[PDB]
């Protein structure tokens, strides 16, 4: 497994 | 129950409003979930904050300049991270001649200008900011503490997933966009527009969501070949004229300041902001979601993508299916029309 972030990868 | 699968709007009294989860079960008993998106207008007596006059020094640490490439109703959005800036700094840019909303009569006119000018004069979106503008004592529909079974993740594991079981703020200007997506793990979302100009939404009924994905894969076959779940990258913009042209059912709705939107498991949505505004959002779950989470097609190709272990949920809420699921033999088919079990109370 659980985790991550909702913010998608910026460029 | 909502056989047209159209976006429904509700006007809860303060007594109905108090229990968040019970009111989601209620709107589902009315068929709201079939559209993928519902609007809830809170009672007039309810305010989440006394005033928004004190937030000008709030830091937007990673504003995104939104570069859009494409034509003929199909676009890819490239999110360029800019230097940190305050809400005051952001509002000045938003309200400036260069970035402010064009003059317009009907919403349909603004909708046309958005789809025409999407790729010009790239705006800045103060998107995915950790925080809440709820005052600490607001106990009804507080995005920081909704009290749903999604709390099992942190309660059990200690794991916080920013924006998913924590709140995010979104400072918009004109022509800032959110691409087509379902929620991470195909969860619900809640979205409250604290202040400012509207936020317009497109929605595809969960029962026709696979048709949107098939279409998107044919239009972006490169992206589809490198990632099954490429729509989760939140880069894909598709106009309602393209949806209409390829027979995808959808509805539209505009959210005004002081309104909540609810998105439902596997409900594809996209949209744009009309001008300077601020929305707060997070994800949440009902018991109905557990099967959606078990079956969610997840993004393979990126680091830091949201994944939730379903184990804890299947053990607690489907203990009879646990050993079968754990063995890979759980063949449950999701019926998108069914309301969450908690709705039984109203049915
Ligand atoms: O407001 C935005 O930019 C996008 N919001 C959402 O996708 C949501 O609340 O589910
Ligand atoms: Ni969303
Ligand atoms: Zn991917």
């Amino acid at each position: 497994s659980t985790g991550g972030v909702k913010k998608p990868h910026r460029y | 129950l909502n056989p047209s699968a159209r976006i429904m709007t509700f006007y809860p009294t303060m007594e109905e409003f108090r229990n968040f989860s019970r009111y989601i079960a209620y709107i589902e008993s009315q068929g709201a979930h079939r559209a993928g998106l519902a609007k809830v207008v809170p009672p007039k007596e309810w305010k989440p904050r006394a005033s928004y006059d004190d937030i000008d020094d709030l830091v937007i640490p990673a504003p995104i300049q939104q570069l859009v490439t494409g034509q003929s109703g199909l676009f890819t959005q490239y999110n360029i991270q800019k230097k940190a800036m305050t809400v005051r700094e952001f509002r000045k840019i938003a309200n400036s001649d260069k970035y402010c909303t064009p003059r317009y009569s009907e919403f349909e006119e603004l909708e046309r200008k958005y789809w025409k000018n999407l790729t010009f004069n790239p705006p800045i979106y103060g998107a995915d900011v950790n925080g809440t503008l709820y005052e600490k004592h607001v106990d009804e529909w507080n995005i920081g503490r909704l009290r749903t079974i999604l709390d099992l993740v942190e309660k059990e594991s200690g794991i916080t997933i920013e924006g998913v079981n924590t709140p995010y703020l979104y400072f918009g200007m004109w022509k800032t966009s959110f691409a087509w997506h379902t929620e991470d793990m195909d969860l619900y979302s809640i979205n409250y527009l604290h202040f400012g100009e509207p936020k317009s939404w497109y929605s595809v009924p969960p029962e026709h969501g696979k048709r949107l994905e098939r279409l998107a894969k044919g239009f972006f076959p490169g992206s589809a070949q490198s990632c099954e779940a490429f729509l989760r990258h939140k880069m894909t913009l598709i106009s309602p004229l393209m949806l209409k042209k390829y027979g995808i059912p959808f509805d539209k709705v505009t959210q005004e300041a002081g309104e909540f939107m609810i998105t439902f498991p596997y409900g594809y949505h996209a949209g744009f902001n009309h001008g300077f505004n601020c929305a707060e959002s997070t994800n949440f779950a009902t018991r109905r979601w557990i099967e959606y989470g078990k079956q969610a097609v997840l993004c393979s190709c990126r680091k830091d993508m949201v994944k939730i272990s379903m184990d804890v949920f299947v053990r607690k809420f489907q203990p009879e299916r646990y050993k079968l699921w754990k063995a890979g033999k759980d063949n449950t088919v999701i019926d998108h029309t069914l309301p969450t079990p908690e709705a039984a109370e109203f049915l």
